[PDB]
């Protein structure tokens, strides 16, 4: 309605800092709901190898990715370039 | 005659009302929780 | 002093302690001191007279060193056995830090000449939290440490909050300090026992808590804040009297009435646990609590006291207790004495 | 009623007040034993839970 | 560790058995009062970190915001006694006693 | 529901109310100047209300059927009896003094409740600062001890600081040799016969004392008898009163709630003057007393609480 | 004491064991002591107040004599299993450790003396 | 009638009745021994109960 519309260009004149802020407060919170990038936020932040993986010992089960690594198995995280 | 017309002229009828429903509840709840509870320490042991 | 302020500070006063209760490290179990301590000195001061300014001060020094004595005996637990609990098998002197702190929390031994000092020059509302919420996280620190307290001095502190917390009981003439000074004597009950069945003393603060209230919400239906200014009591609501009554004379231990059972049960522990000779001078210089309650109640309804002629306006204003508050306490005490197998 | 009533009804209190003499010392030493080696179920105090412990590898011995 | 441990204990009892003697002031008590604290701060920051224990390295901030939250209020009542007597002495606030 | 403290909530302020209107005031004088013509003719003029004088009674005649009642339940003022006769040991130039200080000071109570409530101003007449003015010239001459002055400016010390100023007096000075005649003119005989010195060391006090320190709490528009008897002029006089030098401006909208908390509690107001102080003219002792109380109870009327007595009505004297 | 053996739902107030406990009478030396308990408040709020004592709530009565007994009934409802419980946990302590409670009561008075404190 | 001027006549008596009653509940809860004392132990006729 015409009532808020003109303390919006009412309150902004005579007042154009806090609506910025006001604004970035309420924006910067409403763009990762919406985004489609957030969920990589975590998978590139999940994928950082910081530590040594340490490997496990075969009992004939769990047919993931063999010793010598270059095997299309397992997590070869191809997404990541061509983002 | 109370010139200073008091506080409690009127019932609050809101809370009376609203009070008593409550103690009858209270009673309810009460007695049907007891007797599931009479009723159930038979078939829990043996009666 | 804007409710944006009362419902944040009030707030803050309710998760000190339940901080303290619901936590497991020594260091959440410290904050909560602090909440409980930030939360205080603000309605301390309100009036902004000098009787509270140097009360807060008087408050807060003594109470903030207490938290450092405390932080210390958590980062010495964290050196020795690194945990943030004091598990088992922790040295005596931290403890004997921690208990020295938390005595000075309270006031005990020596460490009562703060309390009533602070009770006194103050509003009986914010007077009243001092002595029965604000009390309970220094227990919430301390009923985890169920034994392994040094049972040594743990006792000599109660004896001597028994003599001191009796004998200025006799002096003074303000009720604030007088309800302050039995704060101390209620609490070497509470704290003698501490390790000897300490559900026991969670009783006594269950108890003391419904003894204070009320009487402070008497003493704040007409603002009286001495003997003569209550003795004047029959004029103004000597309906009152047959509570008040009964709540003092209960308050300080006779059995027909409820607070005989801690003083009483708690005996029954001690002397069960081979300690003949030292629990029978609390029983006994507990007498010395009723004298200034006896001499009390005299002033009170046993005989009407002198009373000012501008009273005779005061009987005219139709004056409001609260409800669920006063009568809802004053009758779970000084008539519940013959459920103490239910209480315990 | 009578003494046939009294006699037995006096009986009926003993068989009542003199087993709680029995219980109580009995729970007493009970409580005794219970606390100098904590083996019954009272006076066991808590210890830190096993359940908040990564059994992970971090980095060799640990 | 054990090198620094004691002396900061001793650094700590110092400050203890400052702040309870008094001369003529109330900063100065107050202000002992965070020497006690430092010296509480730094064997907490050693502890955390020479035993590798970084999930109790938040802990030293949340007793540092303490250290002055409590403080800044501790600040506030000078103010508030200045304010009535101007001077800051000690000895000037016995009327509580009556 | 009794303007709680959930009512500033939800919304029961004062300055939404307010009113350069809304302006307590007061008119003083002396005994038979003014002030029944004076303050009445004022109200009017402007639109707000009216207060009269505090009598010995006022409390009497502002609950249960506002009725009058006998002395000894009303104090033991008899201020017919004070003029003919004071300087007895049965002390009455004093219990005369309290029991209307105190009957003032809820006067004044009374009023701000009103004002914080459809905020209008108050017209007051002697209000409770310029009382000290009966005790200085009565101190001055002999008809109290020192020692029991004390405990009325002690009082006083308790109970003035917790309100505000009455926000621009008046006050109607006038030769004494005149008001001495006054009394004459109109049928008293016990305002009659009480000496003019009395009547001459009232007002030498209260412009010494009373006056100045107002001046700067407050405004005054110090006038002459002749001068008045056209409150045309006064009353846009307070027109042009620009209000400042108060401290009615320094303090939010949430002063008042615990101002009006403070207030709405008649008997929290009084709480310092029943203060346990024991004098030989006004500590009464307990047979006299609990006789009092007891057959003020039994009264047609009190009972019991001003909401449950069947015989002054309250038919739902078992809910309401 | 109790609260840290097996068995412990913590917080747990009406454990939902103890339901198989017998439940109180409704009519025990308490609860309607607590009933008169609360009827005794309600006389008392009055009589502060300076309302018509005996009479002059006529529902705040039966607020406080039905909230002390719903109240009443639920607390015996509990601590008759804390008592059972501080039975059920000694009785079993007490097979499980026979070694140490023997039963041997004593002699009757014929095979055993005390000395003839004459008067 | 009338307002019941005196009603609490009924009141005591009341009591003596529910004191006798309760005082009887108290037998009824003991009821144990009700013959296996070696004083009396006599059986009955053919009849129920003693007490
Ligand atoms: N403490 C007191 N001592 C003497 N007279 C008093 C006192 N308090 C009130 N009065 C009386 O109040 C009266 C006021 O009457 P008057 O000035 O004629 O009209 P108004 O009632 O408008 O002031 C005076 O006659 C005065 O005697």
């Amino acid at each position: 309605a015409g009532r808020i519309s003109a303390f919006l260009k009412n309150a902004w004149a005579k007042e154009p800092v806090l609506v910025v802020s006001f604004s970035v407060w309420g924006l910067a919170i409403i763009m990762p709901m919406i985004s489609p990038y957030t969920k990589y936020a975590s998978m590139i932040n999940k994928a950082t190898p910081y530590n040594y993986p340490v490997p496990v010992r075969d009992d004939g089960n769990m047919p993931d990715v063999p010793s010598h690594p270059q095997d299309p198995l397992g997590p070869s995280l191809d997404w990541l370039k061509n983002l | 005659f109370y010139v200073r017309e008091p506080v409690n002229a009127k019932p609050n009828w809101l809370a009376v009302g609203l009070s008593v429903g409550a103690s009858v509840f209270m009673w309810i709840y009460l007695i049907q929780t007891h007797n599931e509870d009479v009723l159930e320490y038979k078939r829990r042991n043996g009666l | 002093m804007n409710p944006i302020t009362l419902a944040i500070i009030y707030f803050t006063i309710f998760l000190g302690p339940v901080i303290t209760m619901s936590s497991t490290n020594l260091m959440l179990m410290w904050v909560g001191l602090e909440f409980s301590l930030l939360a205080i000195i603000p309605m301390l001061i309100n009036k902004k007279n000098p009787r509270s300014t140097e009360a807060a001060t008087k408050y807060f020094v003594t109470q903030a060193t207490a938290s450092m004595i405390i932080l210390l005996a958590i980062v010495l637990n964290y050196k020795q056995l690194g945990t943030w609990m004091f598990q088992q098998q922790t040295n005596g002197l931290i403890l004997n830090m921690t208990l020295m702190a938390l005595s000075m929390k309270l006031g005990l031994a020596p460490f009562h000449f703060w309390l009533p000092e602070v009770t006194q020059g103050i509003p009986l509302h914010m007077g009243l939290i001092l002595l029965t919420w604000q009390k309970i996280a220094p227990l919430s620190i301390l009923i985890q440490i169920y034994p392994l307290l040094n049972s040594t001095i743990i006792l000599m502190l109660a004896i001597t909050s028994i003599f001191m917390g009796a004998w200025g009981g006799l002096n003074q003439t303000q009720m604030r300090k007088i309800m302050a000074y039995s704060s101390i004597a209620h609490m070497g009950w509470m704290l003698a026992i501490l390790p000897y069945n300490p559900s026991l003393t969670l009783l006594n603060l269950m108890i003391y808590i419904i003894l204070t209230a009320p009487m402070f919400m008497a003493l704040m239906l007409n603002n009286s804040m001495t003997i003569n200014s209550i003795s004047l009591l029959w004029n103004k609501t000597p309906a009152m009297l047959t509570m008040i009554s009964l709540m003092l004379l209960s308050l300080g231990g006779l059995p027909p009435l409820t607070g005989f059972l801690p003083k009483w049960i708690i005996i029954t522990e001690l002397m069960k646990n081979n300690c003949l000779i030292m629990a029978t001078l609390m029983a006994m210089m507990a007498l010395l609590n009723l004298f200034f309650y006896t001499r009390l109640i005299y002033s009170t309804s046993l005989t009407m006291f002198p009373t000012n002629n501008n009273s005779k306006m005061m009987t005219h204003q139709t004056k409001t207790k609260p409800n669920l508050m006063f009568s809802t306490l004053a009758i779970m005490s000084t008539m519940t004495l013959p459920l103490a197998p239910q209480l315990i | 009623d009578g003494p046939e009533k009294n006699y037995e009804k006096t009986l009926a209190i003993l068989q009542i007040e003199s087993e709680k003499a029995e219980l109580r010392l009995k729970e007493q030493e009970v409580r005794r034993l219970m606390r100098a080696r904590g083996d019954g179920p009272w006076y066991q105090f808590p210890t830190p839970e096993k359940e908040f412990i990564d059994h992970s590898p971090k980095a060799t011995p640990d | 560790m054990p090198s620094t441990f004691f002396n900061l204990t001793m650094a700590f009892s110092l400050s203890l058995l400052g702040t309870l003697m008094f001369r003529s002031h109330l900063m100065s008590t107050l202000l002992c009062l965070e020497g006690m604290v430092l010296s509480l701060f730094i064997m907490t920051s050693v502890t955390s970190l020479n035993s590798n224990s970084m999930s109790s390295m938040p802990i030293p901030i949340t007793i540092l915001v303490f250290a002055a939250c409590e403080a800044a209020v501790g600040l506030a009542l000078l103010v508030k006694v200045s304010n009535t007597y101007g001077t800051d002495y000690v000895q000037n606030l016995n009327l509580l006693q009556c | 529901l009794r303007y709680g403290l959930l009512a500033a909530i939800l919304g029961d302020k004062t300055t939404k109310k307010l009113h350069e209107y809304s302006r307590v005031i007061t008119v003083d004088g002396n005994i038979c100047s003014g002030k029944n013509k004076l303050a009445k003719e004022i109200a009017q003029q402007l639109g707000m209300k009216h207060y009269p004088e505090a009598g010995i009674q006022y409390s009497s005649t502002t609950t249960g059927d506002g009725r009058p009642l006998d002395i000894e339940f009303s104090g033991s003022c008899s201020l017919e009896k004070f003029y003919d006769d004071p300087k007895s040991n049965d002390g009455n130039s004093y219990r005369l003094q309290s029991w209307l200080y105190a009957s003032r000071l809820l006067q004044y109570a009374d009023a701000l409740e009103h004002l914080l409530s459809t905020g209008q101003g108050v017209v007051l007449e002697r209000s409770i600062y310029s009382d000290f003015v009966f005790l200085e010239a009565m101190y001055n001459q002999g008809y109290i001890r020192k020692q029991c002055v004390d405990h009325y400016n002690e009082i006083k010390r308790l109970t003035l600081p917790e309100y505000l100023p009455p926000h621009a007096v008046i006050y109607i000075d006038v030769p004494v040799p005149e008001v001495q005649s006054r009394i004459q003119k109109k049928g008293d005989p016990h305002e009659m016969k009480v000496t003019s010195a009395y009547l001459q060391d009232i007002e030498n006090a209260y412009k010494k004392t009373f006056l100045p320190k107002m001046s700067e709490m407050c405004e005054v528009l110090v006038y002459d008898s002749w001068e008045a008897e056209d409150p045309t002029k006064v009353v846009e006089d307070i027109e042009y009163l620009k209000y400042n030098k108060g401290p009615w401006l320094k303090q939010d909208d949430w002063t008042f709630h615990y101002l009006r908390m403070l207030v709405q509690d008649k008997t929290e107001v009084l709480n310092y003057t029943t203060i346990p102080v024991y004098l030989p003219e006004i500590t009464i002792g307990a047979h006299q007393g609990s006789r009092i109380y007891n057959s003020f109870r039994e009264l047609p009327g009190r009972k019991y609480a001003p909401g449950y007595n069947a015989e002054v009505g309250d038919k739902w004297i078992w809910l309401k | 004491m109790m609260n840290g053996r097996p068995g412990h739902e913590p917080l747990k107030f009406l454990p939902d064991e103890a339901r198989s406990l017998p439940p109180p009478k409704l009519n025990d030396p308490r609860l309607v002591y607590m009933g008169l308990l609360g009827y005794c408040t309600g006389l008392m709020d009055n009589m502060l107040r300076m309302r018509p004592v005996m009479r002059a709530g006529l529902h705040r009565q039966l607020l406080f004599v039905t909230s002390f007994v719903f109240a009443g009934y639920f607390y015996l409802k509990r601590q008759n299993y804390l008592y059972a419980v501080k039975d059920h946990d000694m009785f079993g302590y007490i097979k499980l450790h026979p070694e140490d409670f023997p039963e041997k009561e004593k002699k009757t008075y014929a095979e055993i003396l005390e000395p003839f404190h004459p008067v | 009638q009338l307002l019941r001027e005196h009603w609490v006549h009924i009141l005591v008596p009341a009591g003596f009745v529910f004191g006798c009653y309760l005082d009887r509940k108290d037998d009824e809860k003991l009821t144990a021994f009700r013959n296996k004392s070696m004083l009396f132990q006599r059986e009955l006729r053919p009849n129920e109960e003693v007490t």
